[PDB]
């Protein structure tokens, strides 16, 4: 192996160094520190006899003349087992449960490769996740990126810990995992989901990334890497059905951030490197299914929306990205909606590949145009009577407005461990339909109303 | 050395992301592309100090170092034009992905992986057409490849080439095999089915042609309002979620050209993959083939190397332009041009250059308004004098929606169509969300004219009152909002019904609808004539004396018929037009 | 009950257009001169390193 | 003699290193011959020592630095000028590209020109009649002005150019301007229009071309605006000809000059645009005027799109400060259907002064425009309070006013493109307009002149 012991420089957390042979860009390294201590580290640039290396732990207390850098000929890696299942690890996929260790049955690049537009498969298949303003009105497929956009407060928490457990497959699918990934989060959030998980049994189901926020900001950029590794392992190799949720994304924007900053390079637009687009990209489409292969990569990224602002540069460039939309509302979290939905800005691209007969009953489609549409009758016309009062109203308006109100205390609200099968939430759906009269559904064709409309 | 001689070999002394340093590339020139490292990743040479290269990396450069070689092609960023590029789908730099799979044997896209762009192998029928002893020059075409039923493959002369006509015949051949000797003043040269061209340089035409000739997309808010000529160019600007994709899938799928070429610069992999697949199930009732068999996809997604965005762009717009030399009319999509801007950003910034706005480089706007102009109304090179054209139809992302961006900013400089899309338009489930008071169209003018013709009506003024109702709209609603819709005239509110059946009858157009997806020209003209009509007769009878209230509560029959219109099938127009003889009646009623 | 009306009007209009087209101009103004400043302060580093 | 380097040492984007020279010189004008054969023109940017670096107009695409040499012509970018030129049209380096026969070179002056003596300037003060009325009256233009059009992207400019261009004559004379055009960075729709308007009024065969597109190489720009001011000067100085300059888009011209200030890693000013750029633009707009003892003229009439639709943005900003005023365009006038769209309240005219009175115009063409300012101006903004509080929130006068704001823009601002306005008419007009106003209200005009004008 190789082993050189010249340092030419250390400034900041950037070491060179000098006289080296047979590196590469992105080659992993150790430095071995005067009092034994070993640092990992990265190559961000090589040239002729010279490499730039960043120190993920930092730079601090280290004496060059006695400190050695060993390169390890590969890039950062993960060790994949079947085993990883039930298991929790760190940012680096280092063990935190204090199992037994894992003998990998191989090890992959966590930058993994990208899938061929052509081998491609149209996600096309359900995944109920209990919550019934997802399943029916932004539902979501297999194989696609269906983030949520939160804020500070708000019980993105709550829901995610929800969804992890709540979410599973129909048609009896003896495999299906859940990759819960944690970036730059604080002590009592990671144990708020490490506990939850195994007072559910849904650690059974899950393996667990847990990086913090006190942790180095290139381990905090690094989980979501180590996280769809495992991921694309477990459905491409061992054809499971595997759902990702990642939160929180802002977290990983600063880290992003702070990293670029330095390595001294130019912000772009808001302080956010230029770059930012494209990186967020390299996670998000690692998502998706492909043609002669069992399995698939499900995602759902959860971030915060700084100040609310949805044109920030995090949950725009998101939005640019991801196939759809779960937006979660104050207002509708001060009104003690679980979870606090507003399904007016929410919204699913690939939704009509998961309704329909075989993969839901068949009124799934009809129903979710017209619960919407009364619905934003019902919060418009409950508006315009708040400042007109209640006699500006018509007689429809008055069940419209009253609609909507039981839309969003019964049907959305349902509570953070309450699970709806689909088939219970299309039912209260037509329970709902049925407060107005069979005339105005004008989305539902005849047909559908005998059957099922009370 | 050692006894024998070879090419000369590069070596890499730098690697930092997309941009690799190589010494000892003496014999090499700008623009020239090589095969960078161990592996042979494909990048291209934009610089030189002494014999050392700046080379940018169309692949990803994790894992290389200094000391590995590096060897050039000699000649720059090519395509191969010929026989087996209809239905195909290609990557930034022109590699068929569907050979790409299989050749791998992998569902995912490696590196050091270099293929031909078409089938040298397969069997293609040439007929030639020319005769022996004849003066050819650039662009004159000696045959034939019918590639598709749909489109006659035209085999050209290619540029730099003048002489005669010695052998010719036709047969089943290769595009590697020679199927003409023509005699120039250098000697002999033998011409092949396939020819290639640097997709940095524009393909010479004699010279361009206004676009006057609106193009039909059958997306009534467009081809009426805010009209495209062939030859024109478009911007589709707009926040995400908006209907950039949807509008220019619409276009693919029914504008009245011979080609359609769609870029994914930058964007999303599965909205590729749904192409791939729609299209070949898409069959026009006419030709009994399906569009698939019409279109090139070039397909660089935004996890792909970003330096390959710009070439998905060059590549897409170079094939655009040799259909356009066979006298045929192309149209090109862009998704998203934005994405080009960025990768354009992130290589300057490698390069230490300086801004520029935003980030983006200085000459940001030049490569945009060199791409446009690539487009346009043109005479093919040729004795014919063949007409040919090439529709830009490009999607710009603004961060945020806020089109004080640069790249729409320098793109509306070069363009005369400005399709805006309004965000909260998207949100009211108003789609296309184009916002038409904000868009515009420069061909507006011109349109109406050659609409006036090929219809014998007054398209242009039933236009021009359309979008003035819409602008008294836009001024009355700003009178409600502080004084009440009750304070307003009836014939102020009946400006404002008619404006709302304009919006909700006529611009709102669902894509996904299989008789509303789609909207002919005569179509177009019946809607409009009968919503018009409405406002008319109302406004008359305003005239005579009758309330507002009595006219719209004695209007509730033929006001919905006027709404399910747009569903009306293609074949039953008789029952559009129809309207307006039940409007007359029904009005008349009211009056007394 | 005219004057009201006057009053009404200039309430609304005041409420409706007047301030909230204030308030949402200072921001996109703030916006400007904080990527201006920034966008200055990076070309400054890059006279600082010739 | 010939000289020639074959020593290319570095070839970055637009720039070249040229070392082991000697003997060169700034802004010499230099060519590179590729491997191929390829003749590609270039500028001298600096020399120091044996080292030279060049500025390449045709771009730096598939040159290969060890085989590619470098010649040096010994002089300037200069242009070869002559009597020939007109019915002619040149590419943004002089070049030929109607076909038309090989001209035979009367002298070769430098681009760049000199800078015109104070002492032998004359005032320009001969009123120009140009048919729009919002600038023969209310915005004066006369012959050896530097007056240029601000507009926008989508904005009809072009048609107002076209408009002036053959409605452009003064009175007193039958001279009849030799215009002289630029084209910098426009496209070919751009572009076409200009030109075939020019055939159908046939002022093709009285005028030259220098042709710059959108395909055509960014750096060319640079020098495209110089040709053809150098043959405006040449054309009205030494041939005495009366030569009317129009240049778009020069916001084309100031991106150029940005690309080789980032490529040259230049200090930026405002927006990255070069520290010199003040300078630059104004080394273009003072190239005009009248000069002593000379007969000819050259008027200056240049086109630029503000970005952002922004006044305040460098390119409208500086431009604003160096010509003789400024003409405006706007997307409100524009969407009301207004031709042309001009906002005469933003406007200027800086000769306006001794450019009409009596002689050249009437008497009260002095006080009509003033007058008619500050009536829009109080007019305008009554509008304004009008649409938001109601027209019966408004008092007698004010609605007064704002019946007239609405009138003025109507029928004096808009008037079409295909037509045109004597002074006289305008003139007439602009009282029938200003008519209905009681006298006491308008404290800027002669009591005796009021009674002898007034309707
Ligand atoms: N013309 C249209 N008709 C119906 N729905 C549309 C239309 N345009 C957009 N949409 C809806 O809006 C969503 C956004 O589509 P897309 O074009 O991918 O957005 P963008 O490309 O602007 O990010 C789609 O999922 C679709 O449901
Ligand atoms: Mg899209």
């Amino acid at each position: 192996i190789k082993e050189y012991r010249t340092i030419k420089e250390v400034v900041g957390p950037l070491m060179a160094v000098e006289k080296v042979s047979g590196v590469k860009y992105e080659e992993l390294i150790e430095v071995r520190m005067q009092n034994g201590e070993i640092r990992r580290g990265q190559v961000l640039e090589v040239q002729e006899d010279k490499a730039m290396v960043q120190i993920f732990e930092g730079t601090s207390g280290i004496n060059l003349k006695n400190s050695s850098v060993r390169f390890l000929g590969h890039p950062l890696q993960l060790g994949v087992s079947e085993d990883m299942i039930g298991r929790v690890f760190d940012g680096l996929g280092r063990p935190k449960d204090n199992g037994p260790e894992i003998l990998p049955e191989k090890y992959l690049d966590i930058n993994g490769e990208v899938i061929n537009p052509i081998a491609r498969d149209y996600p096309d298949e359900f995944i109920q996740t209990g919550i019934s303003a997802i399943d029916h009105l932004n539902t979501l497929v297999r194989g696609q990126k269906l983030p949520v956009f939160s804020g500070s407060g708000l019980p993105h928490k709550e829901l995610a810990a929800q969804i992890a457990r709540q979410a599973t497959v129909l048609d009896s699918s003896d495999d299906f995992a859940v990759v819960f990934a944690a970036i730059g989060i604080t002590f009592e959030e990671a144990e708020f989901f490490m506990e939850d998980f195994r007072q559910t049994g849904a650690i059974d189901r899950s393996v667990m990334f847990m990086n913090l926020a006190n942790d180095p900001a290139i381990e905090r950029i690094a989980t979501p890497r180590m996280a769809l590794t495992a991921a694309e392992y477990l459905a491409y190799e061992k054809g499971m059905h595997v759902l990702v949720i990642m939160t929180d994304m802002t977290n990983y924007a600063e880290a992003l951030r702070e990293i670029s900053a330095a390595r001294r390079e130019v912000p772009g637009r808001r302080g956010y490197p230029g770059y930012l687009y494209t990186n967020l990209a390299t996670l998000f489409e690692r998502a998706g299914r492909i043609r002669g292969l069992k399995g698939s990569v499900t995602q759902i990224p959860i971030l915060t929306m700084p100040e609310d602002d949805k044109t920030h540069p995090i949950p725009d460039l998101t939005g640019y990205i991801t196939e759809g939309q779960i937006i979660l509302t104050r207002e509708l979290y001060k009104s003690g909606i679980q979870p606090p939905i507003d399904v007016l800005p929410s919204l699913s691209r690939l939704k009509d590949k998961g309704t329909g007969a075989g993969k839901t009953r068949e009124d799934h489609a009809a129903t979710m145009n017209q619960l919407f549409a009364a619905y934003a009758q019902g919060k418009q016309a409950k508006e315009l009577a708040v400042v007109l009062g209640e006699s500006a109203l018509s007689d429809i308006d008055k069940i419209y407005a009253k609609f909507a109100e039981r839309f969003e205390n019964e049907y959305v609200n349902q509570g953070f461990y309450t699970n709806r099968t689909i088939t219970e939430t299309l039912d209260l759906g037509w329970e709902l339909l049925a407060m107005l009269p069979r005339t105005e559904l004008k989305r539902i064709k005849d047909d559908l109303l005998d059957k099922y409309l009370p | 050395s050692s006894g024998s001689s070879g090419m000369q070999i590069g070596k890499i002394i730098k690697v930092s992301g997309p941009l690799v340093m190589a010494e000892n590339m003496s014999e090499a020139s700008i623009q020239d592309m090589c095969l960078v490292g161990d592996l042979g990743v494909i990048g291209e040479i934009i610089e030189m100090r002494q014999d050392v290269a700046s080379i940018q990396v169309y692949e990803e450069t994790s894992g290389i170092g200094p000391g590995e070689p590096v060897r050039s092609t000699g000649e720059a960023l090519s395509v191969e034009l010929g026989p087996g590029i209809i239905s195909q789908m290609f990557d930034g730099i022109q590699r068929p992905l569907d050979t790409f799979m299989e050749v791998t044997q992998s569902n995912f896209l490696g590196r050091g992986v270099q293929l031909p762009a078409l089938d040298h192998e397969k069997q293609w029928w040439f007929e030639a057409t020319i005769e022996e002893g004849t003066e050819v020059s650039a662009g004159d075409i000696i045959g034939y490849v019918d590639e598709t039923k749909i489109i006659q493959h035209k085999i050209m002369v290619p540029n730099g080439i003048k002489g005669t006509v010695q052998k010719i015949e036709s047969g089943s051949f290769t595009i590697d095999d020679p199927i003409c000797v023509i005699e120039t003043e250098q000697g002999l040269k033998e011409l092949t089915m396939m020819q290639k061209w640097p997709v940095r340089r524009g393909r010479p035409i004699k010279q361009k042609l206004n676009p006057d000739v609106p193009m039909i997309t059958g997306q009534r808010v467009i081809d009426t309002f805010f009209p495209v000529t062939k030859g024109g160019a478009a911007a589709v600007p707009g926040p995400f979620g908006a209907g950039k994709t949807v509008v220019q899938h619409q276009i693919a799928k029914w504008s009245d050209v011979d080609l359609v070429v769609y870029v994914g610069c930058g964007e999303r992999g599965n909205e590729m993959t749904d192409v791939v697949n729609e299209f070949p199930e898409l069959i026009d009732p006419n030709t009994g083939e399906s569009l698939m068999e019409r279109t090139v996809l070039i397909a660089n997604t935004s996890n792909m190397p970003v330096a390959a965005r710009e070439a998905s762009i060059y590549t897409g717009i170079t094939i655009a332009e040799y259909f356009r030399d066979m006298g045929y009319d192309v149209a090109i999509m862009a998704d998203s041009t934005s994405r080009w801007a960025e990768a354009l950003r992130e290589m300057s910034g490698r390069l230490e250059e300086m801004p520029g706005d935003e980030g983006y480089p200085a000459y940001l706007g030049s490569r945009l308004a060199e791409y446009y102009e690539r487009s346009g109304r043109v005479i093919a090179l040729g004795s014919d004098q063949r007409e040919g054209s090439i529709t830009a139809i490009s999607a710009v992302s603004p961060s945020g929606g806020d089109i004080s961006e640069p790249v729409t900013q320098n793109t509306l400089r070069v363009v005369k169509v400005f399709w805006g899309l309004d965000s909260s338009l998207a949100q009211k489930r108003h789609f296309p969300s184009i916002n038409w008071i904000q868009s515009y169209s420069l061909y507006s003018t011109e349109v109406g004219r050659y609409m006036d013709q090929i219809l014998q009506q007054d398209w242009s003024d039933m236009v021009t009152e359309g979008m003035r109702i819409l602008q008294e709209e836009e001024q009355l609603n700003e009178i409600v909002r502080l004084v009440g819709i009750d304070s307003l005239s009836d014939n102020d509110r009946l400006t404002l019904e008619v404006a709302k059946s304009i919006r909700e009858d006529y611009l709102q157009q669902n894509a996904f609808d299989d008789v509303d997806t789609f909207t002919s020209r005569e179509k177009q003209f019946n809607m409009l004539k009968v919503i018009l009509t409405f406002g008319k007769e109302a406004r008359k009878a305003l005239s005579l004396g009758a309330y507002f209230n009595e006219i719209m509560e004695g209007t509730v029959a033929v006001r919905e018929r006027i709404s399910r219109s747009k569903y009306i099938p293609e074949e039953e127009l008789a029952k559009i037009s129809s309207i307006n003889e039940e409007i007359k009646e029904t009005i008349q009623l009211i009056v007394s | 009950a005219e004057e009201i009306e006057k009053t009404r009007r200039r309430v609304n209009a005041l409420e409706y257009m007047t301030i909230p087209q204030l308030e949402e101009t200072i921001y996109y103004i703030k916006m400007k001169l904080e990527e201006n400043e920034r966008a200055e302060v990076t070309r400054l580093i890059k006279v600082k390193n010739m």
